[PDB]
RNA sequence: CGUGGGGUAGGGGGGCGCGGCCGUGGGGCAGAAGCCGGGCCGUGAGGUCCGGUGGACCCGCGGCCGACGAAGAUCCCGGCGG
RNA sequence: CACGGGCCGGGGAGUUCACGGCCGUGGCGAGCCUAAGGGGUUCAACCCCGGAGGCGUAGGGAAACCGACAGCCCGCAGCGGG
RNA sequence: GCGGGGAAAGGAAACAUCUUAGUACCCGCAGGAAGGGAAGCCAACAGGGACCCCCUGAGUAGGGGCGACCGAAAGGGGGAUA
């Protein structure tokens, strides 16, 4: 049924890393293995970096705001070309006391910008809904591969397994202090520390515009629903994002347009996933 | 999705930007006028290539009249072969009432208002349609069905 | 009342254009642990007559009385954090209040006690 | 310094000969005008260009005929493969028989001392220890 | 949940017999009469009433009967009555100068034809489209570019 | 024009490599012919409707489609069909007529020489 | 493998640089950018390192976007010559 | 002995939208896509809803009006036989 | 925002009908919005049900040296509802 998804190319092409197992491991809030649950169909999608990049660029581009110059910039002085015969170039010049001073033309100081940004420019790269959801499924499946997650840059040495599923009881944790303990016992804290230490002051004019800090991404926490206490308990950690499962998107699933995000699923979130993005 | 470099990138350092040195990049005179003009004098050779000889018809002139669309039926026909596919799907979901021992479909609730005769009917069918072509009535009747003409 | 905007230009414009009653908030300095248990508050705006310990800079570790506060500059002058000019006069280094710790509080002002009760609560 | 096999040894010597005879590729009249004095090569698309047309007595244009042997292209003159290093941990995975260490220009003196010590212990040829580091280690 | 009236979309000649339903402006007086209400009482219960409509649809009657029972048994809360809740008439200045008297209304075309077909409405509508470059005013001469291109590409 | 680049889909790219390797290993020109049709520009890729199989295939025939099998028309023959991809409606029609739907690598493994296999585009 | 190697207009294919953004990895008061001179690498666009000057920011790699590359326009503005 | 530039620095020219043709890829496929707008959000992002409508599935004719294939041959690839 | 007066340049590769454009501009008069608004309506024998604005119908019908070019309405989906 999914033979066309996981394409077997044996014997002529050597196999890659095996598909994720038919079951997922579930850990309790103390980091102890608890049980197994059936793998949702989403994790069997092939990882498709080309499609994931397209869907990420689409979601990011919907955020950009229109920019432009003032419509009359450099065009409102009283100027005219004074013709030939005066020994000077025939560009427009100030009419009054500043007379010979050049004006209007893009090559003159204080002149108009020839081809400035326009607020009507289409910045949003649109994507079909079906194509966007196929990319989301592809990005979800990448969270189950240590090869993809490590290649994105996460610290995965101490994580017991991937996909990392924790019990639904974790959704009751309300304090950042307790969520910190949960991250440490699941082997996720080293990646949070990578983001905490990796925050830098970025180079260039972005500092002037409120973009002084560039922060790495660490962990995506997926919960069953909105307004569970765990959302507030983890959202203050450096590089951590948290969403309910129905709010999954390409911005959190493939930062940089690159698949494989270190993700902590709750068991209830994995259950709800089976009816979404399909 | 594949991305390609803009042509302006290649044209930096080329003086003419692909417009040549002799016939450079000028204003509307380089197009022989502004807009869709010139087709009877200097672009008449373009009319003769694509249009009717002698009259240049589609480019210039009148032909016939238009029957007013507000008093004309907009037809949405369906072929007999395509209909046979449709009822098969409809039966699987259970949308077909086999009212009289035969499958009964009426085209208007299906969004069509005419029945044409292309294809093959493989089942007996009662079809309620405002209009059916001669071959549609025959092909439906050869399969044990029947066409019933309703009045608009 | 100091902007809520996250834009650095608006944060800085709030700071430089703040009226006098807002500039007082920039005079807050941490109380020493001893004063914190006696008064029950963590911070107070520095006041002339207070005694502060300087924690940063060339005069780090120097304790002295506050002799003058400049709301416009948001700077304070502290006894001991001085030097001499070429003409031999004694001049004061202007110290930012966030770099000192209050070790003795001047409480002769009734109006100041109201601020303490508000923060102790 | 780096020990190369005989096929590459000849190509390295050949590359040195090609370097000595390589023209300095300049635009026409680059020597006359200060405004273009420090310019890179430009292949100007002009009517009367005599460099593009390869007139004898004029400067020579850029062509792929001037490319150096592909097997030694990019090597340091000593024969090594240069690697830019910014911290001591960057020395991992390099082979002193193949690689030479070039320290990043902006690496500060404190970090440069750690890199040079670790690299010299591992046997790497360090291209640019710097004047200050050389004095400090010599003083040591 | 207060029901919404269901009415039939007018069947045009162009449709060829295909019909569909739509949400109506309000319940008809015939439908209200079958549930024992007049226009005033139905409006006091928060129902949209359309005294212009002549048709009576049984599905509308059935929805009204079901919801009225819920309301009269305390299970449903009627919304606010569908009658005016404010009166806001502003003092008028210069009616004659702005063409708002009967003489002005006649010259503007508002006595003989609809507002949408008056010449000043046409002037304002097209001016807005050109200012915003909306719909067909993003391209001048769009029709002729399409016409000539169709001939060339469909020859 | 922007000249043809080949597929960006790595799944398609790996399949094309597979078919070329299978053609070399088994001396089978068919898998080379399939790979060339699969690598066609997207705007001229091969799509085949199940209704076309009625005319071009007999009962029991083994058919390889170097492209997508779409479900249009009706199938009345029992066919073994391999394709790059199959739509759900096409899948249902082929199976319900008693046929079988394979991947191209499945067909190559089953029939390395591609004997009796009919190319349908 | 080629009795392959000139080329204006023009068409086609690949790369360099500049400003920002999304990621990733780093450097910096034991001295960032900039600037003067110099060595090395690349056919080249250019990269990189050294000494001096300077005093706080900047860079590698992958992706994406442009207010993106000047020798010339009796070019514009400023400065300054014979 | 055709015209332009004294010099240096800085600035300085294919842009955006709509519509059409075509190409390179990507999704879905006898179907494809939603528009305005609506609900939620960690609030211009994002998730979900919205199929009105547009294009395609059938053409001919000014219009009334009418309304469609697996039969034979040649034959590239490919497959089979010698 | 409402009423009135009202061009030309340019385009049509000339130009006058035409367009540009009921635009620029001028004169008068309002509000925090204005104007519109409660069927001498639309439809076609089936039915909608005041109005304005948004998406569509649609560059369709239609106007036009039937040239350049100009260009609806009903209907459908919404905001809101008296
Ligand atoms: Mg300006
Ligand atoms: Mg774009
Ligand atoms: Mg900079
Ligand atoms: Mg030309
Ligand atoms: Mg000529
Ligand atoms: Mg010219
Ligand atoms: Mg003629
Ligand atoms: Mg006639
Ligand atoms: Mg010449
Ligand atoms: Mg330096
Ligand atoms: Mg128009
Ligand atoms: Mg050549
Ligand atoms: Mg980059
Ligand atoms: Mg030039
Ligand atoms: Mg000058
Ligand atoms: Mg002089
Ligand atoms: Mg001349
Ligand atoms: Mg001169
Ligand atoms: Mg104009
Ligand atoms: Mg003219
Ligand atoms: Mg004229
Ligand atoms: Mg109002
Ligand atoms: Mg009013
Ligand atoms: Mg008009």
């Amino acid at each position: 049924l999914l033979k066309f998804k996981l394409l077997d190319l044996s014997p002529y092409i050597k196999p890659a890393e095996e598909r994720p197992p038919e079951a997922l491991k579930v850990y309790d809030v103390n980091g102890q293995y608890m049980a197994d649950i059936e793998t949702p169909i989403h994790f069997y999608e092939p990882v498709r970096p080309d499609l994931i990049r397209r869907a990420y660029l689409s979601a990011l581009s919907a955020r950009f705001q229109p920019k432009g110059v003032y419509e009359g910039a450099g065009k409102e002085h009283s100027c005219e070309s004074f013709g030939v015969g005066l020994g000077i170039a025939r560009i427009p010049r100030y009419k009054g006391h500043l007379w010979p001073r050049g004006c209007f033309a893009p090559n003159t100081r204080g002149g108009r910008r020839a081809h400035p940004p326009r607020p009507e420019k289409k910045l949003h790269e649109e994507i079909n809904w079906k194509e966007k959801n196929l990319a989301i499924r592809s990005a979800i499946a990448a969270t189950a591969y240590k090869s993809w997650v490590a290649a994105r840059g996460h610290m995965v040495e101490k994580v017991p397994s991937l996909p990392l599923v924790v019990s639904g009881d974790a959704e009751k944790i309300a304090k950042a202090k307790e969520a910190k303990k949960l991250f440490e016992v699941l082997g996720l804290w080293p990646d949070v520390e990578r983001a905490a230490e990796g925050v830098k002051i970025r180079a260039g004019k972005g500092k002037m515009r409120g973009r002084r800090y560039k922060e790495p991404k660490s962990v995506l926490v997926v919960v069953s629903e909105l307004d569970v206490p765990l959302i507030g308990a983890v959202r203050n950690f450096p590089g951590v994002d948290v969403v309910p499962v129905s709010h999954l998107n390409m911005l959190v699933l493939a930062p940089g347009g690159v698949p494989g995000r270190l993700t902590l699923w709750t068991a209830t979130a994995v259950e709800r996933l089976k009816g979404l993005f399909l | 999705v594949r991305r390609f470099k803009r042509a302006t990138k290649y044209r930096r350092g080329s003086r003419t930007h692909g417009w040549g040195r002799v016939g450079q990049h000028r204003k509307s005179g380089g197009s022989g006028g502004k807009g869709m003009v010139g087709f009877h004098k200097h672009k008449w050779s373009l009319v003769m290539k694509y249009g009717e000889s002698g009259t240049g018809w589609p480019f210039y002139g009148k032909h016939g009249f238009k029957q007013p669309e507000t008093i004309s039926v907009e037809w949405r026909p369906i072929n007999v072969g395509r209909l046979a596919e449709l009822v098969k799907e409809l039966r699987e979901r259970g949308e077909v009432r086999e009212e009289e021992g035969r499958l009964v479909v009426d085209l208007l609730k299906l969004g069509y208002n005419k029945l044409l005769g292309g294809g093959h009917m493989d089942v007996p069918l009662v079809v309620y349609t405002p209009v059916a072509s001669k071959a549609a009535v025959e092909k439906i009747a050869k399969a044990g069905g029947e066409v019933r003409i309703v009045s608009l | 009342p100091f902007t809520a905007s996250a834009q650095p230009r608006k944060q800085r414009l709030s700071l430089y254009a703040a009226p006098l009653h807002l500039r007082r908030k920039l005079l807050n300095a941490k109380l020493s642990p001893e004063l914190q248990k006696k008064l029950g508050v963590k911070r107070l705006p520095v006041r002339r007559g207070d005694t502060v310990l300087i924690m940063r800079g060339d005069f780090k570790g120097v304790t002295g009385k506050v002799v003058k506060v400049d709301l416009k500059r948001v700077r304070i002058f502290v006894e001991g954090a001085t030097r001499t000019n070429s003409r031999g006069q004694t001049v004061y280094y202007p110290i930012h209040p966030s770099k000192v710790m209050i070790v003795d509080v001047d409480l002769s002002d009734k109006a100041r006690q109201k601020l303490i009760e508000r923060r102790k609560r | 310094r780096r020990e190369l096999p005989q096929p590459l040894k000849r190509l390295l010597r050949l590359r040195l000969q090609m370097k000595r005879r390589k023209p300095e590729f300049v635009r026409i009249d680059q020597w006359r005008y200060k405004r273009i004095e420090d310019s890179g090569w430009r292949n100007q698309r002009t009517l009367d260009n005599k460099i593009r047309r390869k007139w004898k007595g004029w400067p020579k244009p850029v062509e792929v005929g001037y490319r150096k042997p592909a097997a030694v292209r990019g090597l340091h003159p000593s024969g090594f493969v240069e690697v830019l290093v910014h911290r001591p941990e960057d020395l991992a995975g390099l082979d002193p028989k193949v690689h030479a260490v070039r320290i990043g220009r902006t690496v500060g003196l404190r970090k440069r001392l750690e890199i040079v010590k670790k690299a010299r212990e591992l046997g790497f040829y360090v291209l640019n220890p710097g004047k200050e580091v050389v004095e400090l280690l010599k003083k040591e | 949940m207060i029901p919404k009236p269901v009415v039939q979309v007018p069947r045009s000649i162009k449709s060829g017999g295909v019909t569909k339903w739509k949400e109506g402006r309000g319940f008809s007086l015939g439908e209200l009469k079958e549930v024992g209400l007049n226009a005033e009482q139905a409006r006091l219960l928060g129902l949209p009433v359309d005294t212009r409509r002549d048709s009576v649809w049984p599905q509308n009657v059935e929805a009204l009967r079901k919801w009225l029972i819920e309301v009269l048994e305390g299970k449903a809360t009627p919304p606010e009555p569908t009658l005016p809740k404010v009166v806001k008439v502003k003092r008028k200045r210069g009616r004659a100068f702005r063409g708002l008297t009967s003489a002005g209304r006649r010259s503007r075309g508002l006595i003989s034809t609809r507002f949408r077909e008056t010449h000043n409405y046409k002037f304002k509508k097209k001016a807005k489209e050109r200012r915003l470059k909306k719909r067909h005013e993003a391209t001048k001469g769009l029709g002729n570019v399409l016409r000539i291109s169709r001939i060339i590409n469909e020859s | 024009p922007p000249n043809p680049t080949g597929p960006t889909n790595r799944q398609l790219r790996m399949l094309i490599r597979f078919l070329r390797k299978a053609a070399t290993a088994n001396s089978a020109n068919i898998w080379r012919a399939i790979a060339e049709l699969v690598e066609r520009p997207r705007r001229s890729r091969v799509v085949v409707n199940v209704g076309k199989l009625n005319r071009v295939a007999n009962d029991g025939d083994v058919v390889v489609i170097p492209g997508k099998l779409l479900g249009g028309g009706e199938l009345k023959k029992r066919v073994v069909v391999a394709a790059v991809s199959v739509t759900p409606k096409a899948w249902k029609k082929v199976v319900e007529a008693g046929g079988e739907v394979l991947t191209i690598p499945e067909l190559v493994r089953r029939n390395p020489k591609g004997s009796g296999v009919k190319i349908v585009i």
